[PDB]
Order: C-alpha cells, then structure tokens, then sequence
RNA sequence: GCCUACGGGCAGGCGCCGAGGGUAGGGCCCGUGACUGGGGCGAAGUCGUAACAAGGUAGCUGUACCGGAAGGUGCGGCUGGAU
RNA sequence: UUGGAGAGUUUGAUCCUGGCUCAGGGUGAACGCUGGCGGCGUGCCUAAGACAUGCAAGUCGUGCGGGCCGCGGGGUUUUACUCCGUGGUCAGCGGCGGACGGGUGAGUAACGCGUGGGUGACCUACCCGGAAGAGGGGGACAACCCGGGGAAACUCGGGCUAAUCCCCCAUGUGGACCCGCCCCUUGGGGUGUGUCCAAAGGGCUUUGCCCGCUUCCGGAUGGGCCCGCGUCCCAUCAGCUAGUUGGUGGGGUAAUGGCCCACCAAGGCGACGACGGGUAGCCGGUCUGAGAGGAUGGCCGGCCACAGGGGCACUGAGACACGGGCCCCACUCCUACGGGAGGCAGCAGUUAGGAAUCUUCCGCAAUGGGCGCAAGCCUGACGGAGCGACGCCGCUUGGAGGAAGAAGCCCUUCGGGGUGUAAACUCCUGAACCCGGGACGAAACCCCCGACGAGGGGACUGACGGUACCGGGGUAAUAGCGCCGGCCAACUCCGUGCCAGCAGCCGCGGUAAUACGGAGGGCGCGAGCGUUACCCGGAUUCACUGGGCGUAAAGGGCGUGUAGGCGGCCUGGGGCGUCCCAUG
C-alpha cells in the first residue's frame, strides 16, 4: 500500500501549498485556494500551540507526503543520507531528487509526482538506453533519462512537451523537447530547490 | 622465544625441584591502575645448588613432572630473604580467618 | 594431498568463485590456505577471471593437484604456457 | 540390515592375529636373550639378541612396529644386555 | 591340545586393573506432606488510645521484668524536647 | 573531534533524594485482526524423547581365483567330456576410501576455547622434488566342493587354490640400534667398527611408454604434547590434597610426562579465593549503546565436545572410530523361552512435548570429495524447487480532469459545517491474463594433431525450465491494524451511570465521561498493524568514563596494628611499568 487516496486534502492538513495534482492545484482549488482549514469534523476550531515534538513531526510530514513516500523508504534514506559525507540535510534532498520517479516530474515528462509514476512503472522512461519501471531507482548524474520510442506518440506525454516550450527547467537538468531527452547534470544544491520546508527540523525528528 | 621469567625461590623442601615466586604487573583492565599479582612456578634445578632467598631467571622447558615444565635460567641475586618473609608471614596469616 | 579448487561465494544463482589453495580433506567453503583468483561463471564483468600466475606456480611446483576444471582456468590465465 | 563395508572387520581380525603372533615371538626372544647375560653366555646372548634384532627390525617394516618403536625395542633390548655382560666380561661373537 | 624348518606361534589357564552390583555407615540435592510462625494485602467490626501540638505521664532507645492490647515500669543513654 | 533529546509519578504548594513507568532500537519468535506479488535469507529456541519406511559410501576386472545364467568358436566322423573367447550377474580374496564430508551442544569453568609462542620431547597416507634398487626360494586362507549344530541371526569341521595377501634368502644406494670420537649444545649434526632391514606386479600403441613397488634426504599440507596472558556467579563453600607434590628406576607412546607401576622423600595448592556449589560449548562476529560498557554467541566460518548410558581395544598415516568391533546397563521387537535383533544429535517423515519451527520434492548440470589409466561409479556434501508475510528489499490496488460542490452517514448556535475531488461521470495507462521467441550459467575430463609438455582442433553434457528475460496483445484490477486524557500526532455525539468496563504509569467511570461501549471525524503505519516475551537503551539507578554517606539509605561503638595500598628534597646507574620507531 503505497498511499494512493484522497489527495489535495494534504494540501489542506499542513496549510502550504501541495502540488500534488499538478493542472488544477493551479486553478482556484488545490482547496487551499478557498478552505485552507485542514480536514475533519474540527478543521475551522483554533488550533492550539503545537508541541516541540508536533512541529518536528508535520514538518516531517510535509518533507514525506510533498515525495509521497512511504515512511519506510523515506527512513531509509535519512539513514543512508547520515552515513554520507557531507550536511546531513542538505544530502537528504539529495538522493530524495534523485529518484528517478522525481526526475520524470522535474523533467516535465508528466503532469504531477504521482503520474510520473505510472509513467515509469508502466515503462514509458529509458534510462540510458534501457527502459526502467523501478520508480526508486536512483539517477546517476549523466543519464539520459527519456520516454520510450514505443511511448512518443501518447496523448498524454505529447500534450505536456507541448507546455515546457515556455517552462525553464531545474538548473541542475538539461531536456530536448525536440526528441523528448534529458540530461541529469550534477546532484542539486539547497541552494537550487524551492521546498516550503525546513530540513533541519525533520533532521531533528529522527533523534528523538 | 622460550619464556624466561625472574622470580624467588621460596620453597626448598623438594627434591632437586624449588618453588620460585614471580611478580608480574599490569594495568587494570578496567580500572586502570598497576596491579601486582603472582605465581609460583615449580623450577628444575639438577645439582641442587640454588638456595633458599636466591632470584633467579627461569626458562621454559621440555615437560618434567606433573607441572614441572621449566629449568631455572642463571641466579640473579642471592641472599635476599627480605621477599621470603613476606610470602611467609601471608602463609602464615592464612591460619587464621576461619571456621575451626 | 593439497588441491587447488574453487570456492562457492555467489548466492541463489549468482555462483561467483574464488581459485584458492588448500588442503583436499578441508569443506568448499572452508578455510583456505591462499586465495589466488576469483573466477565468475556468468561473465557480468570484463574481469571475470584473474590469477597471479607467480603464486599459482609455487603450489605446483611444491605439489598441488588442481581440480579438472580449476587447472582449465590456470591454463587460460597462461599459468603453465611455456614459450 | 547389511552393509560391505564391513569386510574391513572380517579383514582386521586377519591382522589382529598377524601383529599378535609377530610383537610376542618378540618379547619371548627378548625375554630369552635377556636371561642368558645374567647366566653370562656371551656367546649365544648375542646369537640370540641378533634374531631378536632381526624379528623388530621385521615387523617395523610391516604395519606391527611404528617405526621408531623398533626403535627403543633396539634400544632397550641391547643397553639392557651390554651392562649385564659386565657381571662377566668379554664378548664372544660380536 | 593345534601347527613347526623344534627357534617359536595359536588355543587355553591364572593373575592385576576394571565398567557395574552387593552389605554397612555418612553426607548432600529434588517431590509430597500431617502438624505449625508470622507476614502482607483490602473495604471494614470490635476494645482501647500508644504516637503526631507539653497529644494531656516529653519523646526515642539497649536492656530487664510484667501485661486483653496497644504499652507500663526500672536502669542507663540521646534531642531528633515545648515553656 | 561528523557525536549524547527526555516525560509521568510522593505536595496544599517547593526543592532535593529516590524507586517505579514510558517513548527508541532488535529477535531463529508466538498469539490476535487483516493478507495480492516477486527477489534474497531463514524456519524445533522445547523431551540429547521415542522412532516405521526409503535413501545418506563406496569403488577398482589395466591386482588374483571362481560360482550362477547364456552366446560364439575350437579337439570329437558322432556322442559324453572338454579347450578359448565373451555378455550379464554374484560374492570372495587383495588396494584405497570409510578417521572426510553431514548432525548436535549433552557434557565441560577446562590450556576446552581466544591470543602469542615452544618442540635438542614428535608423526604425518596420498601430492611434489631429489638419490638409490626391484636378484633367488617357499607358504597360508576365502570363493568353490563334502559334512554337522541352530527356530532364527548365524555357526562349526574337513579338503582344493591364485594374487600387487604372507613368509624366507641374497644385494644395500641408504636407514636402525649399541659403543667410541669430533661439532654442537636438553633426544641437534658428522664419523668409524659390529649387528639388523628392502621390494609386485599389471596395461598397452609390448624392445619401450604408462600405472604401481622398495630404502633413504628434503618439500608441502595436516596434527600430538607443552608454556605465558585472557576467560561467568556464590565466601550464608575457607581450608583442599595421598598418586597427592617431588626423586630414582622401569613400562608405555610418534613423543615430553605420575600418563602408568615399584621403591624412596614429605610434599603440592589456597583470601592475587584453593576446595565446594550453581550455570554455560568457546571465538570471528552480532544486537544496543555517544562511548566506555552491557547483552549475546543459532544461520556462515574457525576450535572443542558427544553420537541411547558406561567401559574397552583392534585395524590402521590417522579412530579408541555416529551408518566398525567386544562387554555390562535401560529401553523396543523376533522367539520352539535355550537365544537374538536394534539406535535418524544424516536427509525427508512419524509421534511426543510445546506458544511454536517445512516437502517422505528435483538433479548429479555445476562446485567439492572418494575409488578409477579412463570411460565411469558413488555423493539426501551440494545445486535447485517447494511450504511459512518468519525477516529484509522491490512492486501493485491506478493517472489526469471533475461542484462553491449529489446522495447517504455525522455534527449544529439550524443559518450551516464535515466526510470531499472523495464519489459519479470524462478521457489515458495498463498488473493480472493471452499468443510467440527463449537464457547465461558449461566448459572441461575424453578424443585428435603436436613429443600423452606448450600450443592448437573436435565431441558430449543441464536439476532449475520452458523458468528469467525480449516481442506482440491485453482487463481499472486486494486493504488492513493501532491509536485519538497526559507522556503522545488525532475530538464531537450518543449509550452508560463507581455499573459495564479501561489501564504501561498517574488514573478514568456514582446522569454533563475529549479516559468505558458505538458512531462521525482525525492521527499514525500499510500487506501489514498490534500484543506478549526477551536483549541493550533511556538509568551517571553499580557511577573506569561518570555516584555517594551531618539530617535523605550510607562511617565500622573505640583503639591496636598484619597482609596490602599509598609516600618528602638533590645527584647518578639500571631501564621493569611507560613512550617512540621498524618488523612478524
Ligand atoms: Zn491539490
């Protein structure tokens, strides 16, 4: 069970922005245009000061559900981020991009995070030659992450080359719309992503 | 590298054989300070001539008797009671301290 | 009568082996007495076999029967090519 | 309820009298030779302690001798015999 | 007795050690247990009021004897005793 | 310097002391609710209980002789009887392997294991290398044939016969032992006389090549014994010891040794914990931990220990020998009641016990081992499959669009809020499933050429498996569990009424329950989630890091001094501790 349920009413449960859906969390109505009040019963009742622990956690949260990735992994890759050299958090985003599912999105290969999984375990990505389904995988930097040759004339990915010609792409990342490629240049930097979140926060989660 | 040891005769009692007493000392393996602990070993002396008070270098050696595996070296310093006396007077001590 | 043989090391069919040296009467997967090359059965790398020519003539030439196949990979490492 | 391998126990009886007869034939000689240097008989001690000699060298070439245990058999049959002969020197044959 | 080139070997016999058993005595550990001490619990009855305020004979205490009971008393010690 | 989070709870209230509790990580797990997929790993932790059935060690006719069944060919004019060759089959004699590998942890607190060393106290099958040799003579026992005992298992006796089985004799490169000397230095090496010791043959491509054989030096690998340091709890276990400690001699071994015997001496050990008791295979590592440390030691690997209980030896390079032997014991089964037959702690399985732990599967293709010149035989070592969400990892139940928002269910201050873009519906992709193709792993030994060297050429050979994997076609296609008073993310209504019940701890419940029971809603996690049990953790709550003792629990009623610990200034030697370098 890898989620997959009712969606942009996480976009309503930590009060930022979740682009989730991608066309339409666009058009008056990732709901938080118009019910930012989180869900349930009690939504519209003042909240209360959230504990030291609680912030911690939606924080957490927000990181985890923006990936939609089941705890588990999402764990597990704090894990091994702590094990490489380097800012324990800045390092998390970074195997966290580089997931080939992610690239897909960032390529614009797709709608939203979550299409662009169906995209890849349906098989419509090369990587480097050959096609991946293994969404988890991870990007290499220098791979040639594309659509499959079978794939090219799909009334999906056509409709949505035909927006990037006017959307410029992650500053780490290079596409031919022309022949539908695309490069992963170098490992983003914190610097580079625009995440509503605060690293430090779900780093301090994990020591508790 | 056959082991050699420096140590005291204290027991002369036996047969061509005395016991000899051997400090060793180390660091505690926790603790940290210098420990001082022991042994005696049973030496191996043919012509009888070491004595009674006498150190003396012992040296692993071909099996003896039931625990009699070394021969002693060369006598280091003879004439020294002094370490005799302690490891009586604790011998002795042992006399005491219990349930007759 | 110490043999040269091979030694499982993959796992479920990912056989991967290692030339070692060692007393015939020892297990497969027991201590050995000199690892001298591993050889790869399925070839996933360019380097599926090495050796070490130099230490694999000691044993021989001290005495060490080599297994049928082992000695078959001895020979494609040139370890007996005498010109 | 059979098994072959068993053939080896029919096989070891076989030899359990074969090193048996051998080792004694041994002591016997041995403990023949021996009482002839306390009589003194220099002569036939030795003409003895050869076919004594002989018989564990023998055997040491089969499985019955260990090897080195001729050896101290050697050893422990002429010593034994040498000083006796000194209650009555002067050895005949040699 | 069996075999032998008579040198000697096997069979057998006896013997020591010896697993184990018998008899006597001792020790030590497990199960079951009559009879039996007290204990702790818990709402709460009964008789009394020892302690906590000088608790109404200051208290505490080693010891000793006595007593439904708590405790009382002697002797000594202590303040962790109010005025 | 890549490394360390605390909270609840004694009060009217405070602070301290202090204990109890929780959150974290983990497991060869078990139980409950739920349960689609694959990959890799792993699955008696309890009765070392008892075990049917099958399989788990054999292999050589290029070591020797034959029996059964049968075929071909010879000597016979013919017949009976025979001579050679041969196929199957059987077992024997003889060689090698059974002492490896497989299991298991009972025992064991021990040089058992860990570590580092010793061996002038040692052996070592087959392998490799180097030197030397194989001359002559004879014998026994199975098989087989004849007979006897027994219910049976099996056994007794008589006779024949081969061999690489056995024996004797000669040669002696050499090697052994005694004695002497030279060197070394515990039984190391050189040497001299004396004495003792060798051996088998078989196959072809048969005048030479192959396999094997004998003595000896060396190698390699493997191992015995020995020593230093390390190695759990109880002192409500304090003294233990008579082969016991030592000596001489002797036995015994590959070998040192009280290991064993005799005699002699009177010793040896113990608070630096003897002896007694309890418990436990040890380690690499593994779990936790900031670390120090604590816990563990199954799978894998190394070492030890047993193979129903106890004793013992044989054969052997090696065993005191799990599927070898002899005895006693308990147990099971056959029994003509005299007497026998048995040992799954091998693989699978049976039953028992238990909370709980799998298929009497496939293969000998690969790797390894044995035996073989080889073809080849054996290999429940192994390599595979299968069963179990028992673990971990990947993966799915769809994606986009879609109302100021359906219905139902819940709440309401009745106006509305909520479940909810959730659904419906629109389009798109397409797990399952269908058809086709279809694997590496496997290249050797062998054969051929070449000198059976090097080198080169040829052939066979897969359990997994028609599986992975590629190509095409192809359906929108499982979700559950815990929790929502505080710690601790998640709140309303009703039912209830110190009842029923909850509960880790503080507690909650006597008609207004965010704490019971349902519901709406919500949080958390997801083919899983809870629960129990156990480890480390939090706990600096055994404190080396890193605690204390006036009243909180803690100074011995005082002294005396034994062992022991600890110790003043200057100079020098030694350098054991201690520090530095190199090296194994
Ligand atoms: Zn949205």
């Amino acid at each position: 069970g890898r989620y997959i349920g009712p969606v942009c009413r996480l976009c309503r449960r930590e009060g930022v922005k979740l682009y989730l859906k991608g066309e339409r969390c666009y058009s008056p109505k990732c709901a938080m245009e118009r019910r930012p009040y989180p869900p349930g019963q009690h939504g519209q009742k003042r909240a209360r000061r959230p504990s030291d622990y609680a912030v911690r956690l939606r924080e957490k949260q927000k990181l985890r559900r923006i990936y939609g990735i089941s705890e588990r992994q999402f764990r597990n890759l704090f894990e091994e981020a702590s094990k490489k050299k380097g800012v324990t958090g800045s390092v998390f985003l970074g195997l966290l991009e580089s997931r080939l599912d992610n690239v897909v999105y960032r390529l614009g290969f797709a709608v939203s995070r979550r299409q662009a999984r169906q995209l890849v375990r349906h098989g419509h990505i090369t990587v480097n030659g050959r096609r991946v389904d293994l969404p988890s995988y991870r990007v290499r930097p220098g791979d040639e992450i594309a659509v499959a040759e079978k794939s090219r004339n799909l009334e999906l990915i056509r409709q949505n080359l035909e927006a990037m010609k006017g959307r410029k792409v992650g500053p780490w990342l290079s596409l031919d719309v022309e022949g539908m490629k695309g490069k992963f240049l170098r490992l983003p930097d914190r610097e580079d992503l625009a995440l509503p979140v605060n690293e430090q926060l779900v780093i301090e989660f994990y020591s508790r | 590298p056959k082991k050699v040891l420096t140590g005291v005769v204290v027991s002369d009692k036996m047969q061509k054989t005395v016991t000899v007493l051997v400090e060793r000392q180390f660091p505690h393996p926790l603790y940290g300070k210098v420990i001082k602990r022991s042994k005696k070993y049973l030496a191996h002396d043919p012509e009888e001539k070491y004595k009674l008070g006498d150190v003396v270098e012992i040296i692993e050696s071909r099996p003896i008797s039931k625990r009699k595996r070394f021969r002693v070296l060369r006598l280091v310093e003879s004439g020294r009671m002094d370490l005799v006396e302690k490891y009586l007077i604790r011998r002795q001590n042992y006399q005491s301290l219990s349930k007759r | 009568m110490v043999k040269i043989r091979l030694a499982r090391f993959g796992s479920k069919h990912n056989p991967h082996y290692r030339i070692v040296v060692t007393d015939a009467r020892r297990k497969r997967d027991g201590k050995y007495i000199e690892k001298i090359g591993y050889y790869d059965p399925r070839k996933t790398t360019p380097d599926w076999l090495k050796v070490d020519v130099e230490r694999a003539r000691y044993w021989l030439s001290v005495g060490a029967q080599p297994t049928d196949t082992a000695r078959r990979l001895l020979r494609q490492a040139g370890v007996f090519r005498q010109e | 309820r059979n098994l072959s391998a068993l053939k080896r126990h029919r096989q070891s009886l076989k030899r359990r009298l074969r090193n048996k007869a051998k080792k004694s034939a041994i002591k016997t000689l041995s403990k023949k030779a021996v009482q002839l240097a306390q009589e003194g008989k220099a002569e036939e001690a030795l003409k003895i302690m050869r076919k004594a000699e002989s018989l564990i060298d023998k055997a040491a070439k089969g499985s019955t001798l260990h090897k080195n245990a001729a050896a101290r058999r050697k050893s422990r049959l002429m010593r034994k015999v040498r000083q006796l002969l000194e209650a009555a020197g002067a050895p005949l044959i040699g």
